[PDB]
């Protein structure tokens, strides 16, 4: 039942030369996540309207006026180039590959 | 099916206001409070003869 | 020869549910047209300049 | 043995158009229940008379 792992850790990057100038680059990334019990038990419709800047005549761009809907759910969005490849790898790609 | 010429009554959600069909009625609050109010059942018209 | 209709009147709208969320809507429309003998016997190149 | 889930959460509603005007509506609902150890150890025949 419980008491045994259910996966494997691997955060590397393999390069498979498919020849003809094309190369298949597979980027594996594994990380440890930390989630805490959300404070908002239910969906909230908080309305944020900063006036410390909007009220001023000079300040116009500092308009953070909006009304979002805070949900009790987190999100695992790893849409970042640095969260996939390795610092050294990117150097090789940009210096060699001409498109990706 | 639409067997009439004049548009039949429907159930819409008017903007936030005194209107009973207000959206805020079914929308969360700054804290997260919510409420479920009755809905208009049998909105379409039916000829009984 | 002449003295008999050559068509049928139908101005309705049928909804055929093709399932999967898509529905084929066929709209039929019939009307009576009234044409009068054109005044301009031939093509005219009228120039309107208010 | 113990230490693993035994189900799945799903509280949606799917519409399957069976065509011919009829549609099969499947309503799924999942919720978390909270039960406490009943105070009445055995069956009681309480008589309420306001």
């Amino acid at each position: 039942g419980v008491g045994v792992s259910t996966g494997s850790y691997d955060n590397q990057t393999h390069y498979r030369f498919l020849g003809d100038g094309w190369v298949e680059i597979t980027a594996l990334a594994t990380r440890l996540v930390h989630l805490n019990m959300p404070k908002s038990e239910n969906y909230c419709r908080i309305r944020v309207h900063n006036t410390t800047d909007t009220s001023v005549k000079g300040n116009m761009a500092k308009d953070d006026a909006h009304e979002q809907i805070w949900t009790p759910w987190s999100l695992v969005d790893a849409n970042a180039w640095g969260v996939w490849l390795q610092p050294s790898d990117w150097q090789y790609i940009c210096n060699t590959m001409s498109q990706l | 099916a639409n067997t009439t010429w004049n548009p039949v009554y429907q159930v819409s959600a008017e903007d936030n206001g005194n209107s009973y069909m207000s959206v805020t009625k079914w929308l969360p609050t700054a804290t997260g409070n919510m409420q479920s109010v009755p809905l208009i059942t049998r909105p379409v018209a039916r000829n009984t003869y």
